[PDB]
């Protein structure tokens, strides 16, 4: 799936306009919470490296870390969801446009299919 | 004599871990022992270029 | 008392398992279909995927060129 | 990798020198202007795989 | 190039023992010469004569290993009357390992070579039978 | 003494709060797997006069 | 040989400290007697009293989700039915043959 | 040097890389490579000593030879098709020479010999820049023409790079040579997935860049270039040694750390194209990288080595210059495995 | 499933925010409460499973292992309380953090609805164990031990990953439920043979198999007491769980492929039981006993019969508890004597009678005295193997005899005879150690009352 | 050394965090509204 050459793709657009037709991630998304947790860990490590009280050295600095991580994580999640939606849309369109390559398998019940039986002895 | 020393302490140790250590140590000594002479490295590069031109086409 | 205060009935787990099985089955079929679609698109190239660039024809100059035969 | 800044901005930094049949000075034609023009027109928007085939 | 591979693969496994031995000897000589060239480029031992002596030793060792492996593998496949069996390649590989050990004059190395070569030859035969691709072409 | 032992024993509320939050999260995950509720061939059941969902 | 015969400046290896000399009734938990006693008490109360007894009682009185009594009663009613009508107890075929479509060999 | 001059040189290096990345003409790509090479040398020779000058001249020789080979490949491609655009290579071994030139620029085997030498000669900051930023342009060029490579040659060179890095890292006591061999192995991992998925190549490059940045900046913070010099860090900054060991475990590919994400993904991608033997061999070879990482971790944090009496004075002083991005780099190189599907962002 | 996972995660901030002298109390109390919470998972059904969500599911194979994993942490803390007394508060907190991370990884591993998640956590358990072994070990061999314990594992587990992703490319899924419901026979092919080997050897290296068991004595002898307990009690059972979960897709190729491993295990139980007879080290003896028991469990899993699976589940649980107790007893001896050699400290029953009683009970339960669950698992495996082939009974009888011999040898050498004259630093046993042994042994004799709780999903 | 809490830096950090949070909330509201409008929900 190389979608760099996908037709009608603006080069340096992070989020295209059609991406606005997709539901945005909730602000309580677990991935957003993980990004905020990553920011908090970055703040704790920053306090530790500089030899400061790890938990209660800079509250403004840790808040900025968490906020920036949440911001970037929200936008990254939007882009990821859009990209996966594009992949699914292309796959479904290709399947619809090539009926001869994806035939409907005949439904066959297990009562009429002969499977070899291997005893456990 | 057999279960503890001969097999467990010697041969089962000789096969998997000791042979691996010996082979890796020998290969590391062979690869890393370069005298830092760009003449040898350049000759090797020329040999590799000729080999790839004569092999991958 | 234990069943009343701590656990629920079997229908809850039964139907949750049915929903989970449905989701996982659909995911597996989608994975196989995506693999087949990727193979076809890379082999043939008529799909939106694997579209390598080609020289734009808007760069060509269509004018007399000081010689009648171009 | 490739960041198509030129297409986004419409700058034409280096595209004028890519092909023989693109606005030479004094309208001087290349030796294979017709062949390159035909080959480029054949493969426009088709894509590398289908163009090669 | 792939000419030697084609020459070796075209001959049927259970027939033309001498031709298979010749192809294996040629492949062994080629790889031995390549290894000798790499060693000379990386390490000039003492002089031209010592370098050519080392080249000859390596090339004849590799050619002998290839020869022994081919004859044993082909003879075993012919006598056992069961072609396309990795066991013959194992035995051929084992024989090749033994001759390398005899050349270097060490029971351990000879023993070690026999076990490893036998495994590699069996794996190669298995991959030929099952179509395993070392260098897979881009599929999807 | 209140407001003094709290600053020393406030860590003891962490695990029970985690347990309660985990129970809530388990119920929240339960809420998203209701596609087959009251649709199993084994438990197709007509709803009671004052029942909306067979299970929550 | 003017070497001091000392490889480095090393602290001497300390002797093991016995918790019974500085505190009889030591419980082997801590050097601080109060922390020691309360560690013993919490370990005993939450290990033996809470988990080992209440958890054992909870496991003992677990409701029958394995359906052992249910399976027993089902079997009793089924065998009562089959003895009454004379059907030959359990059949050899788990699934009825009329709903199975065998492949004809014609060999 | 003058801070203005250093800033100008760094911006010129970045501008050369950007010119390589944004251009569609082969001549402009060559020009960007030339600009990057021109501005790179004084950065390698910031601290003036014979070792730095030797490393700089070796680097210049290798890069100039690679640039000439690249121009030769461009000229042959132009000869067999009057095309300057960066697209399918349109020809045989002209493509082979392009691949060889880009491999020499990247340091792939068998053109790997200059990497340990140049990394050892130059300082830690120059090594950081060399091993991090100098990979973007050749990898971008390779990704653009990834539909043209001969898979046999690229896969052979990638496997050779992995093997050589793994074997060469085992014999090293100097930290910079360890970093160089790690870079060689990671480049080998990167280029073995180029024929199948360039997105995996870019993901691996991002992860490796983050990990290498964290590693080099930790080494700069605790100013040690040798194993025994690094063994003294526990007696002043134990937290630095602990973070260093966690980063080393991440670089070894151990789950659930971040360094597991690329290889995993690559292996998965490689099994989608019926390639089974080579991913297995790659993992067995990466075990060697893990071994020498583990030896460094043993010497660094998991054991307490003897110290010196003078270290007491160092207890009374604090680092005046601090790296702001070090905590973020450590966290990113350690704890972003759960965010793996975000690789759909075509990073 | 989160009602167990979240409190385990909260164990970390509580540990790091605790007072300098209240870390052990808080950790022990809250770990015991978490174990009480985890006891609720034992209510399983004869139907499919307890599928909590798309990510985590429970089973009557998973539930006993989860309960044992949760119950082991307080005992590990109680045993580590002794030798970490002279440690700084930060390093004690780091040790507790390693233990908590190990417990969380094991909890998430045992549920693991998907195979790649199972692999990720199954390897994630490696890092805390390696750090614990190589940082808080006493001797100079610990580093070497760690290397072994690492590389062996990876040597088996990196191929497995490959196989796993390969399967997901063909089947289309790695979910356990879909894998079981859509299972298809494996054709007898070389490719399928190597897929079988890749799927199997990763778990067979962790049991460990007789040929691949060299890392275990090193890791057990060199690790601290908590590391030894977690290695012998739970970490050995990960391979058994993995084989039990993954043998479904390997049929019918298991019939042919199982012969080398069956031979290796059936002869290696005898070999290791004989090795235990001539041992100058207590920890090495206990480690080799663990190897023998897991060889029997390997035989049970390979035979692949319902009685085999029930017996294997019971034996894993019983061996975990018993081996942890034995390691604790040996550690209590070592903390007084500082030598870890069986022959030096003798006649200890005269000096420490209650500890001698604990030794006797532990040896009796290791010797598989009925009606202990050790004997239940042993007997079920023996019956299934006899049905497999009547000649196995000779090897199993030999193993039973040698097991009794070396168990009573270890008991008699240390507890009976005449005390060493010059050893005078043997203080009376503390309340902590006696409580540790009681908390080890009481669950075994309670579980013998309700065996069906540990007999697995085939009960 | 001997330094007071730099109120300029503290104010800048607090303002940056508050501005980022406000912008994120506004952007989320706009995206939700835009998605509803495009898909014809409300
Ligand atoms: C994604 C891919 C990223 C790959 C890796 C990225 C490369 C990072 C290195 C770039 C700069 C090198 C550097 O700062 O040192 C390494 C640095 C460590 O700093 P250091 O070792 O303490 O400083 C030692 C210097 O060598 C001591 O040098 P100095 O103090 O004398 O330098 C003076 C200083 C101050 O510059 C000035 O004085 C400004 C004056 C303006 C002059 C106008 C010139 C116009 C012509 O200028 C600089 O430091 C260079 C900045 C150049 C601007 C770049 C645009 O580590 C990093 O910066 C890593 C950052 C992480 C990646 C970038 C951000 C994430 C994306
Ligand atoms: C699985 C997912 C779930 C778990 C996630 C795991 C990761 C999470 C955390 C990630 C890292 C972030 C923080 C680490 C920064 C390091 C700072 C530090 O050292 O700690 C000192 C600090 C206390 O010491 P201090 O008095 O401030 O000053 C002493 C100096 O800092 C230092 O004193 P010193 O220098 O004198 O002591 C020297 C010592 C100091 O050296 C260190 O301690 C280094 C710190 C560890 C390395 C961090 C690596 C980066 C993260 C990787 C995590 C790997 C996880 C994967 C599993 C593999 C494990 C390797 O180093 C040594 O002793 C040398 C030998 C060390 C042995 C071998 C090293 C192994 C380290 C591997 C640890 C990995 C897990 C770390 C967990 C957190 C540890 C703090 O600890 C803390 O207080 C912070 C802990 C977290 C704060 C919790 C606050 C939340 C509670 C309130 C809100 C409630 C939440 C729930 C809301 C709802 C309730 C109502
Ligand atoms: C026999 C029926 C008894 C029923 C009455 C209830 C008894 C409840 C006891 C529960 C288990 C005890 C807990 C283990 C730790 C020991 C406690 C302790 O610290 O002692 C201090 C305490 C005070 O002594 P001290 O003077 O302060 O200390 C002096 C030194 O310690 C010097 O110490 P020492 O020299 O005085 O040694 C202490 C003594 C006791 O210490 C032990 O060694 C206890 C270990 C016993 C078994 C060892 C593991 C083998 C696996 C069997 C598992 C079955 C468990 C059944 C359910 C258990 C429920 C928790 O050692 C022995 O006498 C050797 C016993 C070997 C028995 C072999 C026969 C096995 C099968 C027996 C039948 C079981 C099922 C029958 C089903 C059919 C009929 C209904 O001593 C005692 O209280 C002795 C306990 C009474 C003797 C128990 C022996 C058989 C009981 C087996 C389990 C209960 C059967 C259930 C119904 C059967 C009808
Ligand atoms: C000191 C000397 C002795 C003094 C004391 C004298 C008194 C002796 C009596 C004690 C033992 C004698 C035997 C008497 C047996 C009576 C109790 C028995 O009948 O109850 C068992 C019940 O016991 C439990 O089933 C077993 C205990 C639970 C085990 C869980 C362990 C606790 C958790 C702690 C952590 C676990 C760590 C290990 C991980 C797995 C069997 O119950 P069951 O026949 O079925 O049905 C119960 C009733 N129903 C029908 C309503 C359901
Ligand atoms: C290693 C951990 C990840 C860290 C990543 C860096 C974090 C700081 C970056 C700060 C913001 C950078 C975003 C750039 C803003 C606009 C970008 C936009 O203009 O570019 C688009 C592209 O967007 C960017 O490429 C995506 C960047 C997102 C990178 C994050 C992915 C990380 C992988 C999963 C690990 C989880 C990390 C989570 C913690 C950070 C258009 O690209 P296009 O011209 O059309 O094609 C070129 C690329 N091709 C050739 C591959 C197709
Ligand atoms: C170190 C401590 C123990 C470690 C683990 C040991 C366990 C792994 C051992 C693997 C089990 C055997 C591997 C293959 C078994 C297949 C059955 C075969 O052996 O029997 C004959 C096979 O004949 C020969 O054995 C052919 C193979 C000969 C080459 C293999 C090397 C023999 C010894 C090597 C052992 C070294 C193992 C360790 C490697 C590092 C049957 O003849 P055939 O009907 O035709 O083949 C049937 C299979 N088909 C249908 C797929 C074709
Ligand atoms: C393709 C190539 C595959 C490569 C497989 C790598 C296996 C991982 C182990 C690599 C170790 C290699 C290094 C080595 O052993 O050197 C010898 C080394 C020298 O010690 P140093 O501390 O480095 O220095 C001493 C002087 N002061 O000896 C040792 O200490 C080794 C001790 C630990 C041994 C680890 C056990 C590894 C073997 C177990 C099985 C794994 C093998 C992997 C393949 C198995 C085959 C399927
Ligand atoms: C404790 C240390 C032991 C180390 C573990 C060793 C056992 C694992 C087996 C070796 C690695 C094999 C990994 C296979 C991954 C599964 C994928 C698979 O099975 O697919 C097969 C792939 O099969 C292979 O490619 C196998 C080639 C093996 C190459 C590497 C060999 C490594 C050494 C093997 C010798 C040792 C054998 C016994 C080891 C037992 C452990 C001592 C089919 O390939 P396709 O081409 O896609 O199918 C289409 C055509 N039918």
């Amino acid at each position: 799936t190389m979608m760099s050459g996908r037709p009608g793709r603006v080069p340096l657009q992070f989020l295209p306009n059609e991406a606005r037709s997709l539901p945005p991630p909730k602000l309580t998304d677990p991935r957003l919470v993980y990004m905020g947790f990553l920011g908090y860990c970055s703040g704790l490590i920053d306090n530790a490296i500089r030899r400061r009280p790890v938990v209660s050295a800079g509250l403004h600095r840790q808040l900025l870390y968490v906020t920036s991580f949440v911001f970037f994580g929200y936008y990254l999640l939007k882009r990821q969801d859009y990209m996966y939606a594009l992949r699914d849309h292309d796959m479904f369109a290709y399947v619809k446009s090539h009926p001869e390559d994806f035939p409907e398998k005949d439904k066959k019940t297990y009562g009429e299919i002969l499977e070899e039986f291997h005893p456990v002895r | 004599k057999s279960a503890s020393s001969l097999l467990d302490l010697i041969w089962l140790e000789t096969i998997l871990p000791k042979t691996t250590s010996f082979i890796q140590m020998k290969m590391s000594i062979m690869v890393s022992n370069q005298k830092g002479l760009i003449k040898l490295y350049f000759l090797s590069f020329l040999i590799t270029i000729m080999i790839s031109m004569t092999l991958f086409n | 008392w234990i069943a009343r205060t701590f656990y629920d009935g079997p229908e809850k787990n039964y139907e949750k398992t049915m929903a989970i099985l449905q989701i996982e089955a659909e995911k597996a079929e989608l994975r196989l279909k995506e693999l087949e679609v990727r193979r076809l698109m890379r082999a043939r190239g008529d799909g939106p995927w694997y579209q390598y660039p080609t020289i734009d024809k808007a760069l060509i100059d269509h004018s007399p060129k000081t010689t009648p035969d171009n | 990798p490739f960041f198509d800044v030129q297409k986004r901005l419409g700058l034409d930094l280096d595209r004028w020198m890519t092909i023989q049949s693109a606005e030479q000075p004094h309208k001087i034609p290349g030796r294979c202007h017709a062949f390159e023009k035909e080959w480029i027109e054949c493969a426009h928007g088709i894509g590398g795989i289908r163009a090669e085939k | 190039a792939k000419t030697l591979l084609h020459k070796y693969s075209d001959i049927p496994e259970g027939t033309e023992c001498h031709r298979k031995a010749y192809a294996s000897t040629s492949i062994g000589g080629a790889t031995g010469l390549i290894v000798s060239a790499y060693s000379i480029a990386l390490k000039p031992p003492a002089s031209f004569l010592e370098g050519v002596a080392r080249t000859g030793r390596y090339t004849f060792t590799s050619a002998a290993i290839g020869a022994i492996f081919g004859l044993t593998s082909c003879i075993s496949a012919q006598v056992r009357e069961k072609p396309d069996d990795p066991l013959n390649y194992f035995i051929g590989g084992c024989a090749g390992g033994l001759t390398l050990g005899a050349r270097t004059r060490s029971y351990g190395i000879g023993a070690a070579a026999c076990a490893y070569m036998g495994l590699t030859a069996a794996l190669v035969k298995m991959g030929q039978l099952e179509g395993w691709q070392v260098f897979a072409e881009p599929k999807v | 003494n209140v407001l003094q032992i709290v600053r020393d024993h406030w860590v003891h509320i962490l695990v029970p709060v985690g347990f309660v939050f985990g129970c809530y999260l388990d119920r929240r995950s339960d809420e998203k797997l209701t596609a087959f509720r009251n649709k199993s061939l084994l438990f197709k059941r007509e709803l009671r006069p004052n029942e909306e969902v067979t299970w929550k | 040989p003017p070497e001091p015969t000392i490889r480095l400046q090393e602290d001497p290896d300390p002797e093991d400290e016995n918790l019974y000399e500085k505190n009889p009734d030591s419980h082997g938990y801590d050097k601080d007697p109060i922390v020691d006693l309360w560690n013993m008490r919490v370990v005993f109360f939450f290990g033996f009293s809470i988990v080992l007894v209440l958890g054992s009682t909870f496991v003992a009185y677990l409701p029958d989700y394995r359906m052992q009594e249910w399976a027993r009663r089902e079997a009793e009613r089924l065998v009562k039915y089959r003895e009454a009508n004379g059907l030959p107890l359990m059949e050899s075929n788990c699934f009825d043959p009329n709903k199975i479509q065998l492949p004809e060999d014609e060999d | 040097m003058n801070p203005i001059i250093y800033t100008t040189l760094i911006m010129t290096v970045m501008s050369g890389t950007m010119l390589v990345m944004i251009s569609s003409h082969w001549l402009l790509i060559w020009i960007g490579f030339e600009m990057n090479l021109l501005a790179m040398i004084p950065v390698l020779m910031k601290n003036f000593n014979p070792r730095a000058t030797e490393a700089a001249t070796k680097y210049f020789l290798t890069q100039a030879t690679a640039s000439m080979m690249l121009m030769m490949a461009i000229i042959i491609n132009l000869l067999y098709s009057g095309q300057w655009t960066i697209t399918k290579m349109f020809n045989p071994v002209a493509m082979t020479m392009m691949t060889m030139a880009l491999a020499m620029k990247l340091g792939l085997s068998p053109f790997h010999f200059w990497v340990p030498e140049v990394t050892q000669g130059i300082s830690l900051q120059a090594g950081l820049l060399l091993l991090t930023w100098q990979k973007l342009a050749p990898l971008s060029v390779l990704c653009q023409i990834s539909q043209s490579i001969n898979p046999n040659l690229m896969l052979t060179m990638a496997m050779l790079s992995i093997l050589i890095g793994g074997w060469g890292g085992l014999n090293q006591t100097q930290l910079r040579k360890i970093m160089a061999y790690s870079s060689i192995a990671h480049m080998g991992w990167m280029t073995a997935v180029l024929p199948y998925n360039t997105t995996m190549t870019i993901l691996n490059l991002l992860i490796y860049i983050t990990m290498t940045l964290a590693m080099f900046m930790l080494l700069i913070h605790s100013s040690a270039t040798t194993t025994l010099s690094l063994s003294h860090t526990w007696n002043k900054m134990p937290v630095i040694t602990s973070l260093m060991m966690v980063t080393l475990l991440s670089m070894g590919g151990l789950p659930p750390l971040s360094g597991f994400m690329p290889k995993w993904m690559i292996i998965q991608e490689m099994t989608k194209n019926e390639s089974i033997i080579m991913p297995t061999l790659m993992a067995m070879t990466a075990l060697l990288n893990l071994y020498f990482y583990m030896r460094l971790a043993y010497s660094s944090s998991l054991t307490m080595f003897p110290s010196t009496n003078n270290m007491k004075m160092k207890w009374q002083f604090e680092h005046t210059k601090q790296m702001k991005l070090l905590p973020t780099m450590i966290v990113l190189s350690t704890l972003v495995l759960p965010m793996t599907p975000a690789l759909s962002s075509l990073n | 499933m989160l009602k167990i996972i979240i409190p385990t995660t909260m164990l970390l901030p509580m540990t790091w925010m605790s007072k300098h002298n209240m870390i052990w109390i808080n950790a022990t109390v809250h770990s015991l409460l978490i174990s009480l919470i985890s006891l609720s998972l034992l209510n399983q059904l004869g139907e499919n499973s307890l599928n909590f969500s798309l990510t985590f599911f429970s089973d009557s194979l998973s539930a006993p292992l989860l309960v044992l994993t949760t119950w082991l942490l307080p005992l590990m803390l109680m045993a580590s309380q002794s030798h970490l007394s002279k440690e700084t508060t930060t390093r004690k907190k780091l040790y507790i953090t390693m233990l908590i991370l190990l417990q969380l990884f094991l909890i998430m591993t045992f549920t693991a609805t998907e195979l790649i998640l199972f692999y990720i956590l199954f390897e994630a358990t490696l890092v805390p164990t390696l750090i614990i072994i190589t940082r808080w070990g006493n001797q100079t061999e610990r580093l070497n031990a760690g290397l072994y314990f690492l590389f062996y594992t990876l040597a088996g587990s990196l191929p497995l990953l490959v196989a796993l992703v390969y399967i997901q490319n063909t089947t289309g899924s790695l979910n356990f439920l879909i894998i079981h419901y859509w299972s298809h026979p494996l054709s007898n092919s070389w490719s399928n043979i190597f897929m079988w080997l890749a799927c199997i050897m990763a778990f067979m290296v962790k049991m460990p198999l007789y040929g691949l068991h060299l890392w275990l004595p090193k890791a057990h002898v060199e690790a601290p007491i908590a590391g030894s307990m977690v290695l012998a009690a739970v970490l050995l059972k990960l391979g058994g769980y993995g084989m039990m979960r993954i043998t479904t897709i390997l049929n019918p190729l298991t019939n042919y492929m199982a012969y080398p491993f069956l031979m290796l295990s059936m002869w290696g139980m005898i070999m290791t039981s004989s090795i235990c007879l001539r041992q100058t080290d207590l920890k090495s003896l206990i480690a080799y006993s663990s190897v023998s028991h897991m060889a029997l469990v390997i035989v049970a899993i390979m035979i692949q019969t319902p009685w085999s699976f029930m017996g294997a589940t019971a034996l894993m649980i019983a061996h975990g508890l018993t081996s942890s107790m034995l390691f604790c007893l040996a550690n209590t001896n070592y903390e007084r004597v500082h030598s870890r050699t069986m022959i030096l400290a003798r006649g200890l029953q005269t000096l420490l009678p209650l500890m001698a009683t604990w030794w006797l009970v532990a040896s009796l339960t290791n010797l598989a005295l009925p009606p202990s669950i050790n004997l239940i698992g042993e007997l079920f495996i023996i019956t299934a193997s006899f049905s497999w082939s009547n000649i196995t009974i000779i090897l199993m009888g030999m193993n039973m005899m040698i097991t009794a011999l070396y168990s009573l040898y270890m008991l008699i050498t240390t507890q009976r005879g005449k005390y060493t004259h010059h050893i005078n630093n043997i203080k009376p046993s503390f309340t902590r150690e006696n409580a540790l042994m009681a908390l080890h042994i009481l669950p075994l004799l309670l579980l013998t009352l309700n065996p069906k709780m540990i007999l697995g999903p085939l009960y | 050394p001997h330094g007071s809490p730099d109120w300029l830096k503290v104010g800048l950090t607090l303002g940056t965090s508050v501005f980022l949070w406000i912008y994120l909330i506004k952007q989320h509201k706009e995206d939700v509204l835009e998605y509803k409008r495009r898909n014809g929900l409300e």
